């Protein structure tokens, strides 16, 4: 909670491990 | 509307899908730009 899109070519690939697996 | 088309708006070239918008342009306002400094909204020269 304490930590806080146009795509003309740039993209944000999702991480392989979701937050649930890390937890 | 509603399809990827080439448009010429008052001499402005562009290519994209034209859809109905909820933005309320001011009477003088003509072109709209998004956060990334790109044309995202336009006002039709014939119908306001
Ligand atoms: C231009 O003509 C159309 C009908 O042909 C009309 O609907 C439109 O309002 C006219 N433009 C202006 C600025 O009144």
């Amino acid at each position: 909670n304490k930590v806080t899109q146009k795509f003309k070519g740039l993209t944000v690939l999702p991480p392989l491990l979701t937050d649930e697996m890390i937890a | 509307k509603n399809k990827c088309v080439n448009f010429n708006f008052n001499g402005l070239k562009g290519t994209g899908v034209l859809t109905e918008s909820n933005k309320k342009f001011l009477p003088f306002q003509q072109f709209g730009r998004d956060i990334a400094d790109t044309t995202d909204a336009v006002r039709d020269p014939q119908t306001l």
